[PDB]
Order: structure tokens, then C-alpha cells, then sequence
């Protein structure tokens, strides 16, 4: 090989995750989105 | 949904029949599941509850102290084999690292267990004699169920009946939390996997890897 | 008669030797011999659901202990009916083997190897039986708890209080018998591993050395 | 409970309302009989005390073929299963015993019993006790009693009953004393009864057809439907290879 | 290099879930009509 | 092709596609026979 | 579809050795992991959603 | 249907759909038989018509 | 045998051409359903008859 690249184009990646620390943002990211929601849901 | 009165949930759904006369729904998680009736005297039914809590809150803790450190053992943090799984982690203590939080080097490094074990027992027992007297240095005397106040910063047991759902809420999700602990206590005495793991084969084909698998590891011989 | 039971002069757990009886325990319900050395029982409400529970502990332990032996019973000399799973803590592993759960021993019976589906069935079943046994349903509902007996004896039998009185202490008797039977099961399941019939042609054949002080050794932490 | 989705002159017919109406059901069903369902095209319904007479004929008929149904699903499919019982294919039990042959009894679970009773004395108990037991249906006399349904009964018990209803020692288990739950039982046993006797006239003809068990039929029906149904074994064999 | 890709993967996901939740969120009666 | 039981009404089959079509156009027929109400 | 595909002797399998055959199928990946990560895949060339 | 040719020059959409469950279907993909082909088209029609 | 199958799907034909042409004009009819029950149920039946007749003659034929 003469460069380093992410090697996961295809494979069959679920939603094209090939490492945990994207997924675990993705989780957070809408965990957040969604304590925010929920705790500012009612308007009120 | 009525979490208290006599329309409360039960035990059972519409077979529950008849909750106990001394079990009218006051009180978080009622249900009417008094089949031997532990809690007749009232005094008795309250160290029960105080129990039950402290166990609930006991149980998060546990729960979440033994998913985070083998989910981020096999999430890329260094954790080694042995303190992966969660009734080896004592047995880290033991080794000439220490005890390595996060796998780190600099971090805690503790090889005394005698001298841990030792301010263990001072600081938890300074922290549940405080507890036993409802008085402590700063802390005025109140309710030592619920004490809040300085254990609630965040002041969300103000108003009346958000604090009862969300004592129904703790109460149940302790039950819940206890459930999965005397679970994880199960799998460690049967399996001798951490539960994570446990689940990890049980999706790679639950036909078989299930607790039906394990029946016959406990059989005796003559 | 029926006061030697039931009176205040009745048979107790030391005959004679029980002049310290506790004052509850009068002799009203079915037993009441006054073995209550530790005073679990003090209060009413609780000693009614200990009494209950105890009746269900006893009536599923008759079943339990009866049906022990019976496989043991009518296994053969060499086994074509029953293989390693005649025996009683063998008896899970009639599913798992290469023909199936056979009854008694042939293929027209039972013949069942899904043991998930057969658990499920048996959970919903009998736990909507256990619904309809603390509520009611097809068979009664404000009937007595413990005691129904109105779709469950068709036989005549219960319709005369005096007999009522002694075969309910020949319940409580037998089943106590049952109890303390299975107690000597279990343990010998633990203790020798070995089938309870075949314990007892060990024993009838030489009862000088073999007893349970030859495996007294077996529990020793080398 | 709800007596009126079978009783009432509000009930099921054999045929929904847009398409049959209230009015042309004949004038003697009116919504008081098991399974008044409206269905008699033809003349032999005609009023509603040959309609009784009919419904003992009707109720017996039910419970027997009620009870050759599960007489012929249950030793076929032992027969077929593994169980000895030596003749459990139904049109062929009798050829059993002619010469010097016996049966088997499957009592489960602890069957497998040879009996050495001859087809003669067989048949003649048979004969005799149906007949004593016919006589005792019809006059309404029995000689001894000890019964679940009531401890130890005497011989004038039947006498001020009902004819093909009668309560007591046919009720071992009670629970028919209510009206409500003891019209629903009867329109459930007569359903049962037609589903089981439309079952029993099907067996008769699968087997004449097939010349085969119908446990077996249905057997070999479950493991290919269209390699085995009526116009398979109706065919014959093979089918030239339509191109 | 992948550190671009959990960048641009975060923020997709924060206007997705802003979407998801703005929709969730009781939006037909976002409406001056009567209803 | 159909077996040799079914082969004379094979031109009887062959007109089957247009009806569907038909069903909406006899739609139209009848929108228009109610005069468009 | 699953009576058919176990059951009964039938479908086309296109993949069998010498050029496909109507195959009953025996052990099928019922897995939820694989039945997820093909249902929760890219729709591109690279491997196709559905 | 022409049978010594490959079905599908000839214009048809869903004897593919019967064929993909094996309905006559031979080792190499030959058509054998057109009677199961048949029998689902004239129940399609008698189902159609109640 | 082969006949018999042809005459008989010609009559389902002509059947089923009459139930076609009829049942929509007799449900549409003011007071025509509850009037030709009679003939339509005799038409359904002899319809569904020849159906089981082709049915059984298919595999005889
Ligand atoms: C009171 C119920 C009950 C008991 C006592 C047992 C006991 C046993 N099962 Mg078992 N089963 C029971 C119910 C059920 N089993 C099965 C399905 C199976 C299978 C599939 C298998 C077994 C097997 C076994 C044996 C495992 C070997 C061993 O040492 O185990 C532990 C037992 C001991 C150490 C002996 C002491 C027992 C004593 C502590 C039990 C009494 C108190 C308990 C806590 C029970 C409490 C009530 C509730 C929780 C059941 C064992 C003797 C296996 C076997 O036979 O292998 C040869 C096997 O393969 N069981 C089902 C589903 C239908 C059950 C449903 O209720
Ligand atoms: C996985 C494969 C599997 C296979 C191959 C079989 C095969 C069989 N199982 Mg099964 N089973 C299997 C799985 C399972 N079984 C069961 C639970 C049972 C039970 C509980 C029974 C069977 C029985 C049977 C047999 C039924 C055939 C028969 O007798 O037909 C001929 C019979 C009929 C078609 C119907 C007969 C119904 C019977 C109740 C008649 C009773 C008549 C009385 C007049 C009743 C009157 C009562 C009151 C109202 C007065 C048969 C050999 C039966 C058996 O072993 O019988 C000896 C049986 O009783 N299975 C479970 C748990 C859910 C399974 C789980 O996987
Ligand atoms: C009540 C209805 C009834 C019916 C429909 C049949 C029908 C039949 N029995 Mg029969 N049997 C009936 C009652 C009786 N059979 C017998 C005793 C026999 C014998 C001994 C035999 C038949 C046989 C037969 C068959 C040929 C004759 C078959 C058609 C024969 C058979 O099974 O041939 C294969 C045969 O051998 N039956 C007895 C006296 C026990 C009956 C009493 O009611
Ligand atoms: C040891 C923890 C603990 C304690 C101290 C209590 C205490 C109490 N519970 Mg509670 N509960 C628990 C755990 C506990 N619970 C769990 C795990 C569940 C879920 C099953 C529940 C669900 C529950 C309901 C639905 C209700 C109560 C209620 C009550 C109150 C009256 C009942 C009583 O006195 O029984 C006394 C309890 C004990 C003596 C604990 C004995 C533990 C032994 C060792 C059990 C051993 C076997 C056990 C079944 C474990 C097997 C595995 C298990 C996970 C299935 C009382 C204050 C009632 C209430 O209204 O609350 C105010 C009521 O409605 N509980
Ligand atoms: C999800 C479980 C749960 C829930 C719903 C509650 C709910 C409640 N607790 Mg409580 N508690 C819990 C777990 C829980 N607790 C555990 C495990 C402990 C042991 C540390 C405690 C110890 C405790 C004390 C000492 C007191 C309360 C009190 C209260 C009441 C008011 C406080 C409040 O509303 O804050 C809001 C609650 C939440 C927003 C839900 C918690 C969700 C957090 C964000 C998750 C934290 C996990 C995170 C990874 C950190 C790990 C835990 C770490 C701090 C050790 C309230 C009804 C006070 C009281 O009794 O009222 C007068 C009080 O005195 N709790
Ligand atoms: C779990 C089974 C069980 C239960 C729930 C009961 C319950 C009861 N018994 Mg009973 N008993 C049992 C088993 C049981 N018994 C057996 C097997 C025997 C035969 C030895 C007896 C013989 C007996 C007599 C003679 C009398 C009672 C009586 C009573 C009643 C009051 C006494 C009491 O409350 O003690 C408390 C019981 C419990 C808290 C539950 C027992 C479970 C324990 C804690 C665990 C096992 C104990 C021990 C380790 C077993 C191993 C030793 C073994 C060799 C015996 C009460 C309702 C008295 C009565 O009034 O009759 C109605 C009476 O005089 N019992
Ligand atoms: C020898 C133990 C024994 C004794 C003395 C009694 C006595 C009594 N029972 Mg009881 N019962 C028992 C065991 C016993 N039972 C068991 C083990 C079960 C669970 C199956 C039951 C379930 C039960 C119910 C549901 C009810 C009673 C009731 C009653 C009362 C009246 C009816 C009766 O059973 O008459 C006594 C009859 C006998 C003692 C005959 C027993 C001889 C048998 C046939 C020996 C053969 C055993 C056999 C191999 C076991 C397998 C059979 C199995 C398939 C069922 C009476 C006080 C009724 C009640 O509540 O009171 C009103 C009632 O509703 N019992
Ligand atoms: C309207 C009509 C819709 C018609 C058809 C739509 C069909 C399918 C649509 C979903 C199929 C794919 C499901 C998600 C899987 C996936 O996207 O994987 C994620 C893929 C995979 O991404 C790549 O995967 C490769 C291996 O598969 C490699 O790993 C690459 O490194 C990686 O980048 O990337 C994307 O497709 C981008 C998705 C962005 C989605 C934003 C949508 C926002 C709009 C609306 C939100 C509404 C709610
Ligand atoms: C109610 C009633 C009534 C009726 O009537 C009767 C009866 C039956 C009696 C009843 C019931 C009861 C019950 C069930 C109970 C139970 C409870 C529980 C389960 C608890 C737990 C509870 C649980 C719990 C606390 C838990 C805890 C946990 C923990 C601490 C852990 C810790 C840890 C971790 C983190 C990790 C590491 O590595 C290790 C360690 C360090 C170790
Ligand atoms: C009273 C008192 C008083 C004083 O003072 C104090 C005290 C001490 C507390 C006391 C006493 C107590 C006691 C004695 C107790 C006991 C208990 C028991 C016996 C248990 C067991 C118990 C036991 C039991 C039930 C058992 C049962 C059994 C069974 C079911 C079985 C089953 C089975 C069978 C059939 C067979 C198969 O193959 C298997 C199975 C399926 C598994
Ligand atoms: C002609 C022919 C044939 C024959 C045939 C036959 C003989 C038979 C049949 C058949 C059939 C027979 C078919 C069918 C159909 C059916 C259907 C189509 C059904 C239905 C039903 C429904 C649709 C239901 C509805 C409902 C109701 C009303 C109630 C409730 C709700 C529901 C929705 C469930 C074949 C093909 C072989 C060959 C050629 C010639």
C-alpha cells in the first residue's frame, strides 16, 4: 500500500459505522436532542 | 395513570383480586404483591420500604457499574481480560500494575487493598452513621427516607405531584435495576461470562444459547 | 376423636412434653400442634397466608414426592424404556436427547423437542390458573381460598365437618410427610448424586457402613 | 352469558341479513331451540313437536359420531406414531379378530394391555348392556346408582326429570344449573356435535376414496397439499407431462 | 481522516433529530385555524 | 400453451386485459348517464 | 412463504452447483444481526439497502 | 408459451412470479410443466369473480 | 371424458356470462333483490357447481 485509507467502502457496514466511537456520537447526538425535548416537552 | 389511590395498578393486572386492607396505596410502587404479608406491623412496613429503597438505589449503581466498564473494555479502552468482566475486578488489585482506571497507568494505581478496604469502611460508615441519625454537620433534621436538600442540587422535588411520579418512577426503575442485578449474579455463579458477553452469544443464535444451554453444569455424580 | 386434634388437651409436637403452648394457636384450624419456637406466626393476617402457602407447599410437594420414584419405579433391568433419565434430577434431560420427550418410553407419548414452546405454554397456563386461583373465574370467585371445593370435589367425600376435621389433619400430615420427604431428595441429590430406590438397595443389602457418615468425607475442603 | 347472539328471534341464521330476510324463515323456528339457525329448505321441519321429536334422534346422533370422531383421530394417529395397538386404522379393526386374533388397549399412560376376550362374548356384551342401557334411556328406570353428579341415589330419581336433558347424575361436575351458562354448554355440544358428525361423514368418505387412515390423510396432506388432495388421488398417477 | 467523517456524522444527526423531534412535536397545531 | 382439454377456448381467452379498462370507461358511461350529478 | 421455503419442496435457488435447482431449504439465517445490518445498510453500488 | 426457447422473449411478467417458486421448474431452469401455471391463473379467476 | 370437460366449462361460460349481465341490473333494480333471491341463489349454485364439476373432471380428462 502506498497510502493509509478507511478501507470500508462496501462490506456490508451498518449505516456505514466501521468504528463504535460513531456510533456512540450518533446515540449521543440524538440522546441529546432527544433529553432536550423531553425535558422542554409541554411547552412549559 | 393513577399510581396512587385505590384505581392504582396491581400485581397481577385484573387477577390480582383483592389488595391487602393494610395496603391501601399510599406509598411508590404498590401493587398488592403481599402473598405472605411481611409488612403487617406499620413500624416493620417502614423499615421494609427504607430497605427496598436503599437496595433500589444500591441496584442503579450496580447496573450501571456493571455494563459501562466491559462495554468500554470492548469499546476500544484498555481495560485488561481479567477486570473486564465484573467478579474478576477485585482480582486486579493483585497484579503489578494495580489497579489501572480506564487502563491508565497514572490513574489510581492503587496496591493496597488492607489500606483501601480501610478507608472504605471509614468513609461509608461516616456517610451511613450520618444517614442513620437524620442530623449531620450542615444538614438539618428531616425526613432520612427522602432526605433531598443537598442531595438534590438540582431542586426537581419542589413540586408535589412530579415528586410522587418520579418517586414512582425511581422506585420502579430500582425494581427493575435489582431485577437485572440478582440476574448478573445469576449468569456470574452459572455462566461464568460477564452479561454483556452473555447476550453477544445469545444473538448469535438464541435457538440454542440461552439458559437452557447451561441445565446440566450443576448435575452431580457418585 | 376429633378433640384429640382440635381441643385444648390436643396432640402436640411433643406430646405431652408441650406445656409452654403458644396462647394463638388454639387448635382451630387444621394442625395446630404449637411448633412455633421461633414466633414467626404472632400475627393473625400472616399466619393465615403462612397457613395457605403452607397448604399449596404441601399439596405440590405430595405431587413432587409421589412422582419422584414412579419413572425409577418402572424402569427396567437394563433400560430400553428410560436410559440415564429414569432418574428423578436426571429428568429435565428426557428433552434433549436424540428421539425426544417420551413419556414412557415410546414415541406415541408426549414426543415434544421444543422445550422453549412447552416452557411458554406452561407459563401462560398456569400462571392464568394462578390468576384464577387468587381471584376466581369458571370454577369460583368469593369462595374460601384455601379450602373451594365445589368444582374440584365431584366425588362426594367433603360433606361432613367431622370428617372434614380429621382427613384435613391427614392433609396436613401427609403433606408434611411429603415435605419433609422431598427435603431428603434434594439433599440426597446433593450429598451422593445417586437415585433414591438405588440408595435404598445399598442400603437394605449392608446398613453398617453404608449410611450418610460414608459420605461425610466428600463435604471435607482439602 | 349472552344468550341473545343464539336466542331471542334476533339470532344467526345460515344466511346474513342482505341477503335472507327476517321473514323468510317458516314460522315454527322462532329462537328457542340449540343451533336455530333458520336452515330448512325442504319439507321436514313442519312444526315445532315433530321438530322435538327430530332433536332427541338429532342429540344422540351428535354425541355418537362425537364419539367416533375422537375414536377414529386417536388410534390411527397412535398406529402411526408408534403405539401398539394393532388395528388402529378405523375400517379395518374388525378384521382383526376372525380366526384366533386378540387386541390391544392403549390406556394412557400406562397402556399397552393384551386382551384375549373372543369377538363372540365381545359382541354379546355389547349387545346386551347397549340394549339394557337403550331400555333404561327410553323408560327412564336404572337399577343402582353411585354417581359423581350426587352420592348414592335411588332408582326413582329419573321419574319428574327431563327427556334428553336430564339433570343429577349425568352432571358430575354440576355447573348446568344456571340457565344462561347451561343454554350456552347446549349450543356449543350441538355445534360440536355437527362439526363432529360432518367430520365423521368425511372419514367415511376420504376412506372410501383413498382407501387409507384419514390420519394418514391428513398427514400426507400436511406434507405436500398440492402432491396430495382430492384431485391428486383423483388422478391417479403421474400427469402425460403437460408442456 | 475519520475525524471528518464524525464530525459531519454528528451534525447530520443534530438536524435529523431536529427534524424527527420537530415533527414529533405536536406540529399540526402549529396553525392559526380552528383546530 | 393450454392442455389439450382447454384449447378451443383459447380465442376466448384471448380478449381478457381490456376489461379492467373497460370497468372505468363503463364508469365514465354511467357518470355520464347520470347526467354529471 | 416460510411453509414453501421449508415445507413443501419448492423455489428456485439460482446459486446450487451446475447452474441453480429448486431447492428446499434447510437452515435458514434467521439472525438478527445479519437480518439488521441488511435492512440498515447503504443503497449504493458499494452494498445496496434492500 | 413457446417451450424450447428461454421464457422471456415472450412477453410475460408473472410466470416468472410463479416460476421463482419452483412451480416446473427443471435442474437447469426448463419449464417441464404449465399446468401448475394454469391452475393458480384459473383460481385467481374464480376468486375474482366472488 | 374430454368432451364432457369442454361442455360443461361452455356452460360455466354462459353461466357466468348471465351472472355477469344480471347481478348488477337485479341489485340495481328498485325491488328486484328481495324478488330474485330465488333465481340468483339457483344461479350461484349451478355456478359454483360447474366449477366443482371442471374441477373434478380436470382430473379425469
Ligand atoms: C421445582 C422445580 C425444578 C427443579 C427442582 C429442577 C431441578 C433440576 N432440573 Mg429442571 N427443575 C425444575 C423445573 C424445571 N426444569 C425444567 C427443565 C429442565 C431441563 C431441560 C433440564 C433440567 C435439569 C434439571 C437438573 C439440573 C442439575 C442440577 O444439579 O441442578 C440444580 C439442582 C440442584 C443443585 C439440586 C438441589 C435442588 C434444590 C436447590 C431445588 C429446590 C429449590 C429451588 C430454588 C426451586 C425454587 C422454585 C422455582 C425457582 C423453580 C435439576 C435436578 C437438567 C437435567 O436433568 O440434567 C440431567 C436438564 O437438562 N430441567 C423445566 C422446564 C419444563 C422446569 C419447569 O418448571
Ligand atoms: C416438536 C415436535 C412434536 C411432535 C412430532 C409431536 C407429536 C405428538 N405430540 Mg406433542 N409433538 C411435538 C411437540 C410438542 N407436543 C407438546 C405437547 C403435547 C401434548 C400435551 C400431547 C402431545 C401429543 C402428541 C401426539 C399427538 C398425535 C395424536 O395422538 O394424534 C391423535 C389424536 C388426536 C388427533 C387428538 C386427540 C386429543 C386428545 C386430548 C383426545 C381426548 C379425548 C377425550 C374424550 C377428552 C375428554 C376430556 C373431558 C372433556 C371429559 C404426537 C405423537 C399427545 C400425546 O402424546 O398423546 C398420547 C398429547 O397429549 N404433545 C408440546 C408442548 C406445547 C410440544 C412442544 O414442542
Ligand atoms: C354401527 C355401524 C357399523 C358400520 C358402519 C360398520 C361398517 C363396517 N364394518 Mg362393522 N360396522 C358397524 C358395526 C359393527 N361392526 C361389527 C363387527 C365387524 C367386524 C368383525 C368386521 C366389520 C367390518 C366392517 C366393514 C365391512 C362390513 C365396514 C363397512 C369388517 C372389516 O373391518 O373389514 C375390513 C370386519 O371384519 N364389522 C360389529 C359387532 C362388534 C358392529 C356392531 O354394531
Ligand atoms: C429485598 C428487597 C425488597 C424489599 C426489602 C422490599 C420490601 C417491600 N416491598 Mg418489594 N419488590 C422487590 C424487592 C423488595 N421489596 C422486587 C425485586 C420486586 C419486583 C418483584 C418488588 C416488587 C414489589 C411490589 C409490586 C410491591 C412490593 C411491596 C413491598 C412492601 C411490602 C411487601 C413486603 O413486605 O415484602 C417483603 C420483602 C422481603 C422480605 C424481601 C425478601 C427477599 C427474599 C430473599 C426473596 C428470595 C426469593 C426472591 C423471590 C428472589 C428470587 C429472584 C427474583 C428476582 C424473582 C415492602 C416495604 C408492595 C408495596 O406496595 O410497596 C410499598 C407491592 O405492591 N414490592
Ligand atoms: C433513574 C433512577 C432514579 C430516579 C428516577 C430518582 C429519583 C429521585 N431521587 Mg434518587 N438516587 C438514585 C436514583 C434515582 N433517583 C440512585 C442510584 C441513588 C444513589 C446514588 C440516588 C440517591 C438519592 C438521594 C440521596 C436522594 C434522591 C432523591 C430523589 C428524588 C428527588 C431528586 C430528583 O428528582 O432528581 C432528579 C432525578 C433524575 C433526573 C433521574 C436520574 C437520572 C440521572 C441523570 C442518571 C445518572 C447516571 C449517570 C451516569 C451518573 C451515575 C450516577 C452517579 C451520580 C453515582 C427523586 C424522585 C432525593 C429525595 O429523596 O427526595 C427528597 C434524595 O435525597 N436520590
Ligand atoms: C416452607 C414450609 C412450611 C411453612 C411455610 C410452614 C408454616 C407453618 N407451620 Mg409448618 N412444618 C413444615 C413446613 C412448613 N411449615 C414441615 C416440613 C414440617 C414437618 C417437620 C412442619 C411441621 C409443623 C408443625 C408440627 C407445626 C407447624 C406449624 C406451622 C404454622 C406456624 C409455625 C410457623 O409460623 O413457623 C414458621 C415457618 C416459616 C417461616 C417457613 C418455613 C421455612 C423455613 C424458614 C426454611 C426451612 C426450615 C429448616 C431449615 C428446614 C430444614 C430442617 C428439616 C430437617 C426439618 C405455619 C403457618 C404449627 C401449626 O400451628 O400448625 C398450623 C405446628 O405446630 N409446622
Ligand atoms: C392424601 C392427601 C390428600 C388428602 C387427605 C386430601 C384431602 C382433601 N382434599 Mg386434596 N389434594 C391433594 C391431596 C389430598 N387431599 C393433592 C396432592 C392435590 C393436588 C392434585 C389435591 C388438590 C385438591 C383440590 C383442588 C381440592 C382438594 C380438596 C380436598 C378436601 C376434599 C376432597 C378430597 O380430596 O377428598 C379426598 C380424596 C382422597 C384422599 C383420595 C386420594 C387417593 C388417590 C386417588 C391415590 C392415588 C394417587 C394418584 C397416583 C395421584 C395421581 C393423580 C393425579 C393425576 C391427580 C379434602 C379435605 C378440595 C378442597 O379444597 O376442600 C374442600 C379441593 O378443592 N384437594
Ligand atoms: C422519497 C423516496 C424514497 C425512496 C427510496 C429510499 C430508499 C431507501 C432510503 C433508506 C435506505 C438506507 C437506510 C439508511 C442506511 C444508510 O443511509 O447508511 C448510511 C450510508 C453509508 O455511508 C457509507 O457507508 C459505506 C459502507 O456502507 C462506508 O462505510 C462509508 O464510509 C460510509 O460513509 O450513508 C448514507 O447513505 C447517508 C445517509 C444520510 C441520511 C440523511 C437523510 C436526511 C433526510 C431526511 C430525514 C428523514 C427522516
Ligand atoms: C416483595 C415480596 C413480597 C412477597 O409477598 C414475598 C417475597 C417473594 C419475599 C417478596 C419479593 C422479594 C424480592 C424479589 C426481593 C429481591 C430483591 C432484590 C433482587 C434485591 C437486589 C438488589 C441488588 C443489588 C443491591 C445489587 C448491587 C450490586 C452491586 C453493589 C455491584 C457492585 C459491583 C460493581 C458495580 C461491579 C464490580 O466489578 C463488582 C462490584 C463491586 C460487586
Ligand atoms: C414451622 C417452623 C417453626 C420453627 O420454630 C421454625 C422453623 C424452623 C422455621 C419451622 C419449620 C420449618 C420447616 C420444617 C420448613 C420446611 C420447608 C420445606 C420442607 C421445604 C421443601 C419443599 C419442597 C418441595 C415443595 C418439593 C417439591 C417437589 C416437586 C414439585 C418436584 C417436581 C418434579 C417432579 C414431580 C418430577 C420431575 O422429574 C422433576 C420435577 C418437575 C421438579
Ligand atoms: C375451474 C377449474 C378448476 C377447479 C376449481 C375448483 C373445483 C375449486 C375452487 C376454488 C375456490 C373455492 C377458490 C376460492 C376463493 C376463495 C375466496 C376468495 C375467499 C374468501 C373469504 C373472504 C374474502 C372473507 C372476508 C371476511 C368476512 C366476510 C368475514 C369477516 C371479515 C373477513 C374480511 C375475513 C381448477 C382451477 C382446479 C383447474 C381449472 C378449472
Amino acid at each position: 500500500l502506498v497510502d493509509d485509507r478507511m478501507n470500508g467502502d462496501g462490506t456490508g457496514l451498518p449505516f456505514g459505522v466501521n468504528d463504535g466511537i460513531l456510533g456512540w456520537v450518533i446515540a449521543g447526538t440524538l440522546g441529546t436532542i432527544w433529553a432536550i425535548y423531553f425535558v422542554s416537552q409541554k411547552d412549559l | 395513570s393513577a399510581w396512587y389511590g385505590p384505581d392504582r395498578p396491581l400485581f397481577l393486572g385484573s387477577l390480582s383480586g383483592e389488595p391487602p386492607s393494610y395496603l391501601t396505596g399510599e406509598f411508590p410502587g404498590d401493587y398488592g404483591w403481599d402473598t405472605a404479608g411481611l409488612s403487617a406491623d406499620p413500624t416493620t412496613f417502614a423499615r421494609y420500604r427504607t430497605i427496598e429503597l436503599i437496595h433500589a438505589r444500591w441496584a442503579l449503581l450496580g447496573a450501571l457499574g456493571i455494563i459501562t466498564p466491559e462495554l468500554l473494555a470492548k469499546n476500544g479502552v484498555p481495560f485488561s481480560e481479567d477486570g473486564a468482566i465484573w467478579f474478576k475486578a477485585g482480582a486486579e488489585i493483585f497484579k503489578e500494575g494495580g489497579l489501572n482506571y480506564l487502563g491508565n497507568e497514572n490513574l489510581i494505581h492503587a496496591q493496597s487493598i488492607l489500606a483501601t478496604l480501610a478507608v472504605q469502611v471509614i468513609v461509608m460508615g461516616a456517610a451511613e452513621g450520618f444517614r442513620a441519625n437524620g442530623e449531620a454537620p450542615g444538614v438539618e433534621g428531616l425526613d432520612p427516607l427522602y432526605p433531598g436538600g443537598p442531595f438534590d442540587p438540582l431542586g426537581l422535588a419542589d413540586d408535589p405531584e412530579a415528586f410522587a411520579e418520579l418517586k414512582v418512577k425511581e422506585i420502579k426503575n430500582g425494581r427493575l435495576a435489582m431485577f437485572s442485578c440478582l440476574g448478573f449474579f445469576v449468569q456470574a455463579i452459572v455462566t461464568g461470562k460477564g452479561p454483556i458477553q452473555n447476550l453477544q452469544d445469545h444473538l448469535a443464535d438464541p435457538g440454542v444459547n440461552n439458559a437452557f444451554a447451561s441445565a446440566t453444569k450443576f448435575v452431580p455424580t457418585p | 376423636t376429633i378433640n384429640q386434634f382440635y381441643g385444648p388437651d390436643r396432640n402436640k409436637w411433643l406430646g405431652p412434653y408441650s406445656t409452654n403452648t403458644p396462647p394463638y394457636l388454639t387448635g382451630e384450624f387444621p394442625g395446630d400442634y404449637g411448633w412455633d419456637t421461633a414466633g414467626l406466626s404472632a400475627d393473625p393476617e400472616t399466619f393465615k397466608r403462612y397457613r395457605e402457602l403452607e397448604l399449596i407447599h404441601a399439596r405440590w410437594a405430595l405431587l413432587g414426592a409421589l412422582g419422584m420414584v414412579t419413572p425409577e419405579l418402572l424402569q427396567d433391568d437394563d433400560g430400553i424404556m428410560f436410559g440415564e433419565s429414569a432418574i428423578w434430577f436426571k429428568a429435565g434431560a428426557a428433552i434433549f436427547q436424540e428421539g425426544g420427550l417420551n413419556y414412557l418410553g415410546n414415541p406415541s407419548l408426549i414426543h415434544a423437542q421444543n422445550i422453549v414452546a412447552t416452557l411458554a405454554v406452561q407459563v401462560v397456563l398456569m400462571g392464568l390458573v394462578e390468576g384464577y386461583r387468587v381471584n376466581g373465574g369458571p370454577a369460583g370467585e368469593g369462595l374460601d381460598p384455601l379450602y373451594p371445593g365445589e368444582a374440584f370435589d365431584p366425588l362426594g367425600l367433603a360433606d361432613d365437618p367431622e370428617a372434614f376435621a380429621e382427613l384435613k389433619v391427614k392433609e396436613i400430615k401427609n403433606g408434611r410427610l411429603a415435605m419433609f420427604a422431598c427435603l431428603g431428595f434434594f439433599v440426597q441429590a446433593i450429598v451422593t448424586g445417586k437415585g433414591p430406590i438405588e440408595n435404598l438397595t445399598d442400603h437394605l443389602a449392608n446398613p453398617a457402613e453404608n449410611n450418610a457418615f460414608a459420605y461425610a468425607t466428600k463435604f471435607t475442603p482439602q | 352469558p349472552d344468550l341473545e347472539k343464539w336466542y331471542g328471534p334476533d339470532r344467526k341464521l345460515f344466511l346474513p341479513g342482505g341477503l335472507l330476510d327476517r321473514d323468510d324463515v317458516p314460522e315454527y323456528l322462532n329462537g328457542e331451540l340449540a343451533g336455530d339457525y333458520g336452515y330448512d329448505p325442504l319439507g321436514l321441519g313442519k312444526d315445532e313437536e315433530q321438530v322435538e321429536k327430530y332433536r332427541a334422534n338429532e342429540l344422540l346422533h351428535a354425541r355418537w359420531a362425537m364419539l367416533a370422531a375422537a375414536g377414529i383421530i386417536i388410534p390411527e394417529g397412535l398406529q402411526a406414531n408408534g403405539a401398539d395397538i394393532k388395528g388402529g386404522t378405523w375400517f379395518e379393526t374388525g378384521a382383526e379378530m376372525l380366526n384366533g386374533g386378540t387386541l390391544n388397549y392403549f390406556a394412557v399412560p400406562f397402556g399397552v394391555v393384551q386382551n384375549p376376550l373372543p369377538l363372540a362374548a365381545v359382541t354379546l356384551i355389547e349387545i346386551v348392556l347397549l340394549g339394557a342401557v337403550e331400555k333404561f334411556r327410553v323408560d327412564g328406570t336404572g337399577p343402582a346408582g353411585f354417581s359423581p353428579g350426587v352420592g348414592k341415589f335411588d332408582s326413582d330419581i329419573f321419574d319428574g326429570l327431563d327427556k334428553l336433558y336430564p339433570g343429577g347424575p349425568f352432571d358430575p361436575l354440576n355447573l348446568a344449573d344456571d340457565p344462561e351458562v347451561f343454554a350456552e354448554l347446549q349450543v356449543k355440544e350441538i355445534k360440536n356435535g355437527r362439526l363432529a358428525m360432518i367430520a365423521v361423514l368425511a372419514f367415511a368418505i376420504q376412506s372410501y376414496v383413498t382407501g387409507e387412515g384419514p390420519y394418514a390423510n391428513i398427514t400426507k396432506h400436511l406434507s405436500d397439499p398440492f402432491g396430495y388432495n382430492l384431485l391428486t388421488v383423483l388422478q391417479g398417477d403421474d400427469r402425460v407431462p403437460t408442456l | 481522516m475519520l475525524t471528518l467523517k464524525i464530525f459531519v456524522y454528528t451534525v447530520v444527526t443534530f438536524f435529523v433529530g431536529l427534524f424527527i423531534f420537530g415533527f414529533l412535536s405536536n406540529d399540526p397545531s402549529r396553525n392559526p385555524g380552528k383546530g | 400453451k393450454l392442455p389439450e382439454a382447454y384449447a378451443p377456448f383459447s380465442p376466448i381467452v384471448d380478449v381478457l386485459p381490456i376489461i379492467p379498462v373497460l370497468f372505468i370507461l363503463l364508469a365514465f358511461v354511467w357518470q355520464a348517464s347520470v347526467s354529471f350529478r | 412463504l416460510v411453509l414453501k421455503a421449508l415445507y413443501f419442496g419448492g423455489v428456485y435457488d439460482t446459486w446450487a452447483p451446475g447452474g441453480g435447482d429448486v431447492r428446499i431449504i434447510s437452515n435458514p439465517t434467521t439472525n438478527a444481526a445479519i437480518i439488521f445490518g441488511y435492512i440498515v445498510k447503504s443503497p449504493f453500488g458499494g452494498d445496496g439497502w434492500i | 408459451f413457446v417451450p424450447e426457447k428461454p421464457m422471456y422473449e415472450q412477453g410475460l411478467i408473472l410466470l416468472p412470479h410463479i416460476a421463482t417458486l419452483g412451480y416446473g421448474v427443471g435442474p437447469g431452469g426448463e419449464v417441464l410443466d404449465t399446468f401448475p401455471y394454469f391452475v393458480s391463473g384459473v383460481l385467481h379467476l374464480i376468486s375474482s369473480a366472488v | 371424458m374430454t368432451s364432457i370437460l369442454q361442455i360443461a366449462l361452455l356452460g360455466l361460460v354462459l353461466v357466468s356470462f348471465a351472472l355477469v349481465v344480471g347481478v348488477p341490473v337485479v341489485f340495481a333494480s328498485p325491488n328486484g333483490w328481495t324478488e330474485n333471491k330465488g333465481v340468483v341463489f339457483s344461479g350461484l349454485s349451478v355456478w359454483f357447481l360447474l366449477v366443482f364439476a371442471v374441477g373434478v373432471f380436470n382430473s379425469f380428462a
